[PDB]
């Protein structure tokens, strides 16, 4: 139904506010904020949000505390100031999906429409994207297991509208822009193998742990498509792709003649001015 | 009509074989070679300025 | 085409430099643009090794 | 020869050398052997006849290198008579002396006694090109880019005084 | 109809001989098969055009596959002459077989193996293969990473 | 066979199926007719080249070979990342 | 006699046989792609070191 979402950095900055207004208690749970956004277009667009006092129990996961009156009052006053945005979904800032989150989700599946869930991180030490849109849908399973609410990842992008760019860019003065050429290309080309390395190494090690030490339907079926597509690249023999390397290598030779020739043209004013300025300022110096 | 290049082909007398092929990327070596020839007068006229200014 | 299209302008320049050499009248520099053209042209070189890494593993 | 440079000093320099350096390619043994020493005055008075005495039996090697630039099969009358060399043994023998060079490409075959060669002078165009002008790219870019160093540092030698 | 539907296994029309023959014989249903053969020449044109139409149609089906059924072998499995297969090729040149490969040397044909531009074709294959490996690799990765959360 | 001459031939198929070579074209046409396989063979002289099919059941040898080529791919990508990155960070950063 | 123990080749039915002649399988292009990648590293170096 929905292919992608758009989450503005304002709400994650309000998750910085989630970690601001704590007051140092010793709890630091997955504090839930009431996500607001635009379900109106087929794409989901988050503008802003707020948060609600939410408590679980230490031992019991299934005890969870929300408010309808706080939702209708904060959403009521927010709709009074801006009715162009409505309720859409929610989020917890914990790294882990609890068992209770189907029931916590179910309250906003009832009163709000089909609500989206966002897992983000309490400490932004993850190099990966912190935000993951998990659609709250029940899907029919091939094994015959009974149908339950299933959180499939909807792909996400983090974009800012107009002024959030200006304010963020004014606050940083540290980030550099697009800046094609040597640096912004070559830095992605520096850390890029580390970026698939920590992804893959972060996945296949504990994945391999859940191979031998795991049960309880880990989606054993998607391992077959998984390993299948992984064996759709069986270390290509390159024999047809040799001429492709002649092609990129011949384009490389074009970059050779352009670099050599054009830099050699830049040598002109250099190797004129080096003589004609120095010897004339010298010969009229005395 | 191969000699007037109305289409792609080349014949044979021993074997009687026809082969049909084409060369689409014509505009690479053109702009490359003309960039070389136009840079020739840059370097040579530079050497006329420098051969002027030294000796 | 922009390179050669400037090279037809720099074809005429060594006569001017072969006459006057005193004072500069053109705000057009012809150099740093072509440096930028080379920087955009080096994306081929930088991504060729990227292709080498993907082809490797 | 002297092709692109016109000055009448090298011209008079090769004015003795011209008949013999044109006598290189056709490579006629008994005639040109007389031709060298015949008007040999200053090039054979230049000392000790060394590389011309290597030339005197380099004649048939450069001529048979022109045979390598010609067709494959070696006849016993046509091209053996044409190389002034009339025997079955010395034909394959001295052709084989061109084979032990490695400068050529040839296929030593005896089916009926005739000697073949594949004589493939096919260039690397669609024959391992990446590995071929691989080294051309590396060396050429090193020369062009050390020339880029040679247009970096002398402007440092310009702006040094000021 | 379902045999004419799709993915036609190259089937024997002698099996269709009794189908059309009793399709003339029975008056239980589709009685005007004798009207299909009503005119002396017209039903014969429908019939040769019919066998023709399916014997071109199945070639357009196996022409999707690059599996190279090697038409000199196919003319032997079809029990028909290669000269009327040249006539079939006369129906193919007007049926736009114009992207194909024939042989002076062999009689085996190729419906593929173009000039294959690596900046176009192996470009395209490398693109969708590499990218689909990346993003299909991406999804069940974090999805199973959510599946292992529920075991706790 | 995961790699190392993925290409195969009809003799193992017909030896698996005790079938003649006249029917193996019908057999692979049926196999493509199901749609579990996409493999199209560009052979003239008879060959069986394959593409995608679904494993769908289990194989512990492909669990272990999965760990093998998987870990191998991981240490190769790590090896190239350290390899480029060691001199690369020191000259570019 | 000596060349059967010196060369150590195959001696056929009244013929002298030549093996290991132009038999070599070409390269994988992967290791020269790695050294070309090192060339790209040194092109980033030599193009941009002093900068």
């Amino acid at each position: 139904a929905v292919q992608k979402v758009v989450v503005h950095p304002l709400v994650l900055l309000s998750v910085v506010d989630h970690f601001n207004r704590i007051g140092k208690v010793g709890n630091q749970k997955r504090v839930v904020g009431v996500l607001l956004g635009s379900w109106q277009k087929k794409v989901l667009d988050v503008s802003n949000s707020f948060a609600v006092p939410f408590d679980e129990d230490d031992k019991d996961d299934s005890v969870w505390f929300l408010d309808h009156d706080y939702l209708e009052n904060m959403y009521g006053m927010f709709k009074k100031v801006n009715a162009r945005e409505r309720i859409v979904g929610w989020y917890h800032t914990g790294p882990k999906l609890h068992k209770n989150d189907i029931a916590i989700n179910e309250l906003m599946k009832r009163y709000c429409p089909n609500s989206v869930l966002v897992i983000i991180d309490v400490k932004p030490k993850d190099l990966g994207l912190p935000t993951e849109a998990y659609i709250s849908v029940e899907e029919v399973h091939d094994d015959g297991t009974p149908t339950s609410k299933t959180f499939e990842h909807v792909t996400s992008e983090i974009g800012a509208e107009e002024a959030e760019e200006v304010g963020v860019e004014h606050l940083l003065r540290d980030i550099k822009d697009t800046t094609v050429g040597t640096l912004s290309q070559r830095i992605t080309n520096q850390v890029h193998g580390l970026k698939g390395l920590n992804s893959k190494l972060l996945d296949i090690r504990s994945y391999l742990e859940k191979v031998a030490t795991g049960k309880l339907p880990i989606n054993h079926q998607i391992i077959y498509q998984l390993q299948d597509v992984f064996n759709l690249l069986p270390d290509v023999s390159l024999q047809e792709f040799v001429k492709a390397f002649y092609l990129k290598t011949n384009d490389q030779m074009v970059v050779v003649y352009l670099a050599s020739l054009i830099r050699s043209v830049v040598a002109l004013h250099n190797l004129i001015n080096n003589k004609i300025a120095n010897r004339d300022a010298e010969k009229k110096e005395g | 009509m191969i000699l007037d290049k109305k289409f792609h082909g080349i014949l044979d007398q021993g074997e009687g074989v026809l082969i049909i092929f084409d060369e689409p990327p014509v505009d690479k070596t053109y702009e490359a070679a003309l960039e070389t020839i136009q840079n020739m007068s840059k370097v040579v006229d530079s050497l006329y300025n420098k051969a002027k200014k030294l000796t | 085409n922009y390179n050669k299209a400037v090279e037809e302008e720099d074809k005429m320049t060594p006569e001017q430099l072969a006459i006057k050499n005193v004072g500069k009248q053109d705000p057009k520099r012809h150099l740093e643009e072509h440096v930028d053209v080379l920087m955009t042209s080096n994306i081929v070189q930088c991504l060729a090794a990227m292709l080498d890494t993907v082809v490797f593993k | 020869d002297r092709l692109q440079f016109r000055q009448p000093s090298l011209k008079r320099s090769l004015m003795p050398y011209f008949l013999l350096t044109q006598a290189v390619r056709t490579g006629n043994l008994a005639k040109f052997n007389q031709v060298l020493d015949q008007f040999g005055e200053k090039f054979q008075a230049d000392g000790t006849y060394t590389l011309i005495i290597r030339l005197r039996h380099n004649v048939i090697k450069t001529g048979v290198r022109m045979i390598s630039l010609s067709y494959s099969r070696i006849s016993l009358a046509d091209i053996a008579q044409k190389l002034q060399l009339d025997s079955p043994e010395d034909a394959e023998f001295i052709v084989a002396k061109a084979i032990r060079d490695g400068v050529i490409e040839a296929s030593i075959n005896h089916e009926k006694g005739y000697v073949q060669s594949k004589e493939m002078i096919d260039i690397y165009s669609t024959r391992e090109p990446q590995l071929a002008f691989h080294q051309r790219i590396s060396f050429c870019l090193d020369i062009h880019n050390m020339s880029v160093k040679a247009m970096r540092f002398p402007p440092k030698s310009y702006n040094k005084d000021l | 109809l379902l045999k004419l539907f799709t993915t036609m296994e190259l089937m024997r029309w002698s099996t269709l001989v009794e189908d059309y023959g009793m399709e003339l014989r029975k008056g239980s249903l589709e009685s005007p098969a004798t009207d299909v053969f009503g005119s002396t020449e017209e039903g014969e044109k429908r019939w040769k055009d019919l066998k023709n139409r399916v014997v071109e149609h199945n070639i357009r089906i196996m022409a999707k596959y690059y599996t190279r059924i090697t038409m000199k072998r196919m003319a032997q499995l079809l029990d028909l002459s290669v000269d009327e297969s040249e006539a079939f090729l006369s129906n193919l040149v007007v049926n736009k077989t114009i992207f194909a490969k024939v042989d002076r040397l062999a009689g085996i044909i190729n419906f593929q193996r173009p000039k294959d531009p690596n900046n176009l074709l192996n470009d395209w294959s490398q693109k969708l293969n590499s990218l689909m490996s990346l993003v299909n690799k991406t999804t069940h990765l974090i999805a199973k990473e959510e599946m292992i959360h529920n075991l706790q | 066979r995961p790699a190392n001459h993925r290409q195969l031939t009809f003799e193992e198929i017909a030896k698996s199926a005790k079938i003649t070579v006249n029917e193996v074209e019908l057999l692979v046409m049926k196999a493509l007719s199901v749609g579990l396989v996409k493999g199209s063979i560009d052979e003239v002289d008879k060959r069986v080249h394959m593409t995608w099919v679904q494993p769908r059941v289990l194989d512990l040898q492909q669990i272990k070979g999965m760990k093998d080529r998987l870990e191998f791919w991981c240490t190769d990508v790590k090896s190239m990342e350290m390899l480029v990155e060691h001199q690369a960070h020191d000259i570019l950063t | 006699t000596d060349y059967a123990k010196k060369r150590g080749w195959v001696l056929g039915p009244n013929n002298y046989y030549s093996f290991a002649s132009q038999q070599q399988k070409p390269e994988d292009t992967t290791i020269p792609s790695t050294e070309l990648a090192k060339q790209v590293i040194e092109y980033a170096r030599q193009l941009e070191m002093i900068v």
